[PDB]
């Protein structure tokens, strides 16, 4: 299982940067 | 390796993680 | 619109937390730490 | 205000970020 436990892994950071993303498009229209 | 491989892949991602994080905080200083 | 936009930007950085915490106990539970 | 209660809000979330960044890469290097 330790390549799943990783590939599930990477899934949660792709997740986070895509918010990451979203947030700093936000705030690029703000300023 | 696919070990190696994913972590790696979690490097990568993490490295991009810290640009993002550090641009929503300049942006942020300037909306603000 | 700056309040808005910095509300949807909160928003997306709770997102962002929680998916790096999912990622944090799923590593944590790979190598066996509390 | 509220505008400087959102910054805060963002600085706040951004540092529990770069920890759990951290708390990842840190982890990664165990991984075997
Ligand atoms: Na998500």
């Amino acid at each position: 299982m330790k390549v799943k436990q990783l590939e599930d892994a990477v899934e949660e950071l792709l997740s986070a940067n895509y918010h990451l993303e979203n947030a700093v498009a936000r705030l690029k229209k703000l300023v | 390796m696919k070990v190696k491989q994913l972590a790696d892949k979690v490097e990568e991602l993490l490295s991009k993680n810290y640009h993002l994080a550090n641009e929503v905080a300049r942006l942020a200083k300037l909306v603000g």
